């Protein structure tokens, strides 16, 4: 995986080039938006389980999924789905702090689509839950970091879909 | 249902490992009866020293309720 | 584990140093909570590779290993197989008594690198262990 | 079931079934018609058992149906009643199966994360389960009542 | 693994339905044949080695398989063949006791065909050996469990072929 | 014993006993006096059973009492008869216990090394045990005969 | 471990003896009280957490142990102690069911005194908690198994002391 | 602390402290006096903060001071106030240490079993912690208030 | 960078970021402009630092430019000067990134096998790096000089 | 392990006391000593091999230890001994950074004396090497951190002896 | 087949075979053994391929097994699986023949009228064929996998 700074450093090391004005501009661009990211991450960590609760109630629950015959039926499958939601929110927080989707591409999206296809998981329901937690985090974080937080949730939803 | 309480000092004499290896070298640990033979002579094939072994759990009479 | 399986008295025996990390790993290997989750809903060249991945962090080396571990599973059951992996020299040199096992991706067995890359961190666990209620896969939508 | 449990243990030890396992299988198959009778009785009395258990739970714990309660509202109460019906069906499944594997893999594993995410009182649900236990044992003969009460007590202990 | 009772409970739990007359009929149908299953399983367990060597003498040995160039030649490969054969016998006993081929599909047949193709094991020869074991088991058990024993041997043979 | 097996499984899973385990314990304690009666009958008829088992074993396999046989000679035959009496005592122990834990701990595991080191025919010991089972079931009622024959067949399969 | 039946079988197998009248009398004596043991175990299992609560409230909490400088102090130490009393209750139930303190000696008492001495655990406080748990268990179980429950709790207290 | 965490991470790889894990130590020692001043300021107003937080918590959730409430009674409420004082002390410890590390070993791990065994509302305790957070942030400058609120929010999340 | 080292441990233990980690990220991000200005001067003085460093290295040990030396010849000396320029670039990378992840992954891991296969004196390479440290420190302000000296010191330590 | 800050925090947590002026002065002292410890740490990290190459010269080599019959005889024993110097130097650096010998007692000193007695290692020679390293470190670091560095080497020498 | 197409295009010009078409013939005969081996390998695993591909198809396109679906119902699904088996047989025929002449005449031309008359989704049949391609290529070597995938791609494009 890589963050923005290490990504620029690697992108220049591959060319064998010293850090010039454009690269330092990218680095300063990441440096300026530092505060909103850590504050959004702290509020998300503090409100993680509440976020999962509203996201479930808003996108998945009170439907045919929770009823018998659905994928979310039984406490085992419900615990699996809520653990997956907590996982997704945690790695979205990681990607938001790192300013890069490489960690999501590596440790999350790799093989998930085929495995969910094999297990019968609803991809549309997963995307809806991801968007619900995106909405709740956008509400919680405030205007400082809502957009940056939303971009990586959109990345996860787009990669799954 | 029998656990020996054994203590050994195995000296590494082939690689000179560069990280920690204190607990790996000197240790006291409980080992079940079904594996204590293999553990002991694995220690002996590593040039180890079997300082002490205890019976700890089971009875010394045996022959019933022992091979569980 | 979400206040789940864990190991009652095994955490205490670890923390009091009565038991070693390798001993705790062997105890976790042979139990109902491992047998039901990695031995029941699987055929029997594949339980061997899942066990070798969990305890050694790699795929099985060659075809001859699916003689040894296969016969161990067939004759002496799951416990003897889990003990053979733990007492194997490959486990002992790489991990020994007091380091938690991890993913390795070895190089030397001539193909074990790509086999290990595929078996772990390229393919996850399908085939949920319980056979009590399948998903009927007809409700992919949560519209309302 | 008992057959599944015995066969799984035998396969894990890589051996044929023990004489004790054979005897327990014989006893379970012998008690099958009695278990089926208990199951049909509870199935026919499913509505009244759930209703009486709900009233008993509401008398014992009015706070749950209070403004600061998880089941506050008519439809919140309906969801709780549906959960009690679900657990009654699970208890019937366990009674017919002869062991606790169906109840375990359907409605107890992960139920802590269930009612933690939904903020639902687990001891309150256990109290409701005890209420259904009383209502069900009121509709059964003593031997069958004890047989059902064992699984009800298992559910109560597991929901803790 | 699922037995007959677990299969019925599964088919009703998926629909979220209480047990009705049809489910009770299926359960009673399994219940009435329990004792014969126990007796036949005990007989097979007591005579396992006898059926194995009889099936080997009837289907495998005294042929090119036990000669140089055969697959079962050398004590190691013969041991592998008879160990597989004992696997077939024991798992057929398990399936017959449970009244379901779920164990046969789960812990036996999955990948066995590709495994035999990879090692070069003769599928037709092993099918014939399993058939010889089926005939021996049917002769030993008696009319009470002959057909119920033979159905899972046929299931195994159809899985291999 | 059934109690030992159930307690071992409960402790290994780190839980109280299951309803199935409780039911099997109840069934075993119910069948205890019948098991005691069967064991008393076998102990009382211990000598005739051993003698007849030895006689049928010798008739089936005269080679064992032939010059190159393990039991050739008077005292070698007496040792085989004492082994049969030992197995009778183990069978009575297993019948009173309800399972095969003491029997396995005393006389099965390591028995292959027994008769390989002594060069004794394990199939011949199994055949002697089978004739022994026939003699034992000749002196019991049908249900009790089946109950004893389950442990006898367990021993026969163990020597295999 | 050993139960009453296994202990008698061991004591006769060490002498190489068939079961006689005295052994039969001991077996009958154990058999005559099996059901009361089962019901007491069921009650104890159903009320395990309640017994631990009242034992803790009567013997441990509201004291200097739960204050700073006490062994009970901090949630980690307190929960470890309560997991200990849960162990005590479950293994006492096992001892009651098996009719033998062999399991208590094998899996609980062995080394516990030295472990508590090394850790600083108050043995007197543990004895008091065990006795309070025994009192609660005797109250819950009733007259039928009160002494049977109390004997193994006293065994545990004597082994610790 | 931050030093303990950095030293643990460096020792886990069997290496020396990298330049990256020395700037964190320098920043920690730079902010040390500010953290000490914040903790001492919170320590001066421990009684007022505890009392106001208890009042706010009781206004939000009067059910805990209801007959079916865990903190029903004068002494039961005094115990709740003492617990709030304990957690304020833990927050001060975390703020001075710079890393939250001691708070875990003191009062967050096992606290779920703590409050489940005492039957106390963990969400109510979280609400009380939020109340003391508001009281503390009412008595501090902006950056100091934010710094304390980080640890308060961490404790609230740990009580989840 | 600091981001990778502060995210890898969080991923390893499976949690969201701790406040010490967040505030060390604050120190890192606040020092961003000064880090960029520090790295710019070293790039301005790229081809002039290496010429001074080479002279001090060869004056300290001329044997590498001797006929039995590894750096004998015009093109051999040019290659060594190119390696010194490589390490100066890597030091600038570490300075801007705030940690040693790029430096480690590009030019230290396996460098021992590198210079052993090439038979180049690693202790000589260490003095060559230290010469670059001195020449770089000569052209920077005191705080910035110490800041760059930390990364030069890390490279010198890892090289041997 | 524990640093000065964690030790003070634990010593106040055991009493359940808020921090006071007495602990505040102790914390402020470490905060004053923060910069010099970090500045001295990088010097030792850069000069680790050079520091070891002189203490060995002034204490161990050119003696009977490196000759036949010596403990440091043979390449394996020499490499292991110098790795022991590296261990001592790194953990002394950690101790001087953390302001406490807790880690030294935790991860170095426990079992070391008995292990050296079992393996035949000369404790006096090891103490002499540690003292030589202390001399070299005190020479390199300067007046500012000389005594602070020296106290932990003295602690290690006293613990071994 | 390649023989058929070469002979037909030669007879179109009414002349004897050119040498290039002869080199075609030698290449085709040389590859024929490998082609027949690949076809036999696919033939041995025909049931697993169709089963897994049908599961994959129902996963991707659930509307066909929806109430407004052409293959709604168990017999309608069985007919879909029989069609998939038909296409697998045709692909094996194409692989053995080398040229795609039999497949076009048997199950390609007129398939538009096929599924228009039956009201079946041709894109759904394409998805099923693609899943069949994936499962079949999972069981073959890379060169053989590409050789089969070419014919599978012909089926997917020609049902367009
Ligand atoms: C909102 C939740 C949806 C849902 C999910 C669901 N998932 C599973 C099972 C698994 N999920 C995973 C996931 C991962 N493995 C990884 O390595 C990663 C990234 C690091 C992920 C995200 C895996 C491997 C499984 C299978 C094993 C396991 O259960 O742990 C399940 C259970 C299905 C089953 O029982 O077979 C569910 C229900 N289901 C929905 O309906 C939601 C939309
Ligand atoms: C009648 C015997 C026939 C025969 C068989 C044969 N099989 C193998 C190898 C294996 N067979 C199995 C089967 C299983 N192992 C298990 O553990 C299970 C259940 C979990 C089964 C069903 C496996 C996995 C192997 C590979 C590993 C092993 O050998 O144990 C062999 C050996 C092939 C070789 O030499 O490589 C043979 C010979 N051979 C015949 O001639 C008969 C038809
Ligand atoms: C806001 C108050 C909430 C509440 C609390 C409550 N607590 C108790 C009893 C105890 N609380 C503790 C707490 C701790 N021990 C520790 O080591 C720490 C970490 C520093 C803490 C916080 C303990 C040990 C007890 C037991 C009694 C004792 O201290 O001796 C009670 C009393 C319960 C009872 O049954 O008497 C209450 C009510 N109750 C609420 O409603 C609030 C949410
Ligand atoms: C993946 C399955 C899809 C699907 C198919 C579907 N097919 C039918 C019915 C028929 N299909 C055929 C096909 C063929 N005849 C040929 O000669 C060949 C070439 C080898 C083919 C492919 C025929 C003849 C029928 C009619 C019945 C018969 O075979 O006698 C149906 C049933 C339609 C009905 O009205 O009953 C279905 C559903 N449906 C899907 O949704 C899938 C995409
Ligand atoms: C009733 C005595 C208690 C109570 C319960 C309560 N439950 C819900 C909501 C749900 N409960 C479930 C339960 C299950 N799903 C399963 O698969 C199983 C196993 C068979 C169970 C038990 C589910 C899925 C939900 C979510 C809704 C849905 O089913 O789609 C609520 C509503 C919560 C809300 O926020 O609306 C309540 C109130 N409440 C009490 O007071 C009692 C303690
Ligand atoms: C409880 C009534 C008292 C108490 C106890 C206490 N114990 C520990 C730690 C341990 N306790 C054990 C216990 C056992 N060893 C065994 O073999 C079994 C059977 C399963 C038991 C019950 C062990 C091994 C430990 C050490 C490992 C661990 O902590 O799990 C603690 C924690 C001490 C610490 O913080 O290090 C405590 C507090 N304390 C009291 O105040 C009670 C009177
Ligand atoms: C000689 C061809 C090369 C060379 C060598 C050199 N060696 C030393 C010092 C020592 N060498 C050893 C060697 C061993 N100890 C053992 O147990 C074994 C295995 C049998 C060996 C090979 C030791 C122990 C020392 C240290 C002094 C001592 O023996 O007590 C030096 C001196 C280095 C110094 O700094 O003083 C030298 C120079 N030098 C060359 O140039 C040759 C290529
Ligand atoms: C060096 C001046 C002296 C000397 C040392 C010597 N040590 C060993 C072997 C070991 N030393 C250790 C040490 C540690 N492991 C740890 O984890 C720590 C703390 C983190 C320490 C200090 C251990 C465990 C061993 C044994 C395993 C191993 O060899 O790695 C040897 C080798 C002994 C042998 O040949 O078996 C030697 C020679 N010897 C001297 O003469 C000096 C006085």
């Amino acid at each position: 995986m890589q963050d923005a700074i290490t990504a620029v450093i690697n992108n220049y090391d591959v060319q064998g080039k010293y850090l010039d004005g454009a690269a330092l501009d990218k680095l300063k661009a990441y440096f300026t938006t530092g505060a909103v990211r850590v504050r959004a991450a702290a509020v998300i960590s503090s409100n993680a389980t509440t976020i999962i609760k509203e996201a479930a109630a808003k996108a998945l629950i009170y439907s045919d999924l929770t009823r018998p015959g659905g994928n979310m039926y039984t406490t085992r499958r419900y615990a699996a789905c809520i653990r997956d939601m907590d996982y997704f929110l945690r790695y979205a927080t990681y990607a938001m702090l790192a300013g890069d989707p490489s960690i999501l591409d590596e440790r999350v999206l790799n093989g998930l689509k085929e495995t969910y296809n094999s297990l019968g998981v609803p991809i549309a329901a997963t995307v809806g839950g991801i968007q619900a937690m995106k909405e709740v985090v956008g509400g919680l974080v405030g205007p400082d970091a809502a957009k940056e937080a939303s971009i990586y949730f959109d990345y996860l939803s787009s990669g799954l879909s | 249902s029998r656990y020996f309480k054994v203590t050994a000092c195995i000296p590494s004499l082939k690689r000179v490992r560069t990280g920690r290896e204190l607990q790996n070298t000197f240790f006291t640990k409980l080992v079940p009866y079904e594996n204590w033979f293999t553990e002991q002579q694995r220690i002996q094939k590593a040039g180890g020293k079997v300082l002490s072994v205890k019976l700890f759990t089971g009875v010394q009479g045996a022959n019933t309720g022992v091979g569980a | 584990p979400p206040s789940y399986l864990r190991l009652s008295e095994a955490e205490s025996k670890l923390k009091n140093n009565e038991i070693s990390v390798r001993e705790f790993v062997r105890r976790l290997g042979r139990s109902e909570n491992y047998r039901k989750r990695f031995f029941e809903p699987y055929s029997s060249p594949k339980v061997v590779e899942l066990l070798t991945k969990h305890f050694l962090g790699r795929a099985p080396i060659s075809q001859q290993e699916i003689s040894t571990y296969v016969q161990i599973l067939g004759t002496k059951g799951l416990a003897a197989a889990v003990d053979a992996i733990v007492e194997s020299p490959e486990y002992l040199t790489i991990f020994n008594e007091d380091i938690v096992p991890y993913r390795r991706y070895p190089t030397l067995p001539a193909g074990n690198y790509r086999a290990s890359v595929r078996v772990n961190d390229e393919e996850l666990i399908s085939q949920s262990w319980s056979s009590l209620s399948p998903t009927y896969t007809g409700y992919q939508y949560v519209t309302r | 079931s008992v057959l599944t449990k015995a066969i799984v243990n035998a396969d894990a030890e890589a051996r044929y079934l023990s004489p004790g396992e054979l005897d327990r299988i014989k006893s379970f198959v012998a008690s099958g018609e009695r278990r089926l009778r208990i199951a049909q009785t509870l199935t026919e009395a499913r509505e009244r058992i759930v209703k009486q258990a709900g009233d008993q739970l509401f008398q014992i714990r009015p706070d749950v149906v209070s403004p600061g309660g998880n089941a506050y509202g008519e439809k919140m109460t309906a969801l709780c009643l549906r959960d009690l019906d679900y657990y009654l069906r699970l208890v019937t499944y366990g009674i017919v199966a002869g062991d606790v594997t169906p109840i375990e893999e359907i409605g107890i594993i992960g139920v802590k994360e269930m009612y933690n995410s939904l903020q639902t009182p687990i001891p309150a649900v256990a109290e409701g389960v005890r209420a259904m236990k009383n209502v069900a044992t009121s509709l059964l003969s003593g031997d069958d009542a004890a047989e059902a009460g064992f699984y009800f007590d298992y559910l109560v202990g597991a929901m803790q």
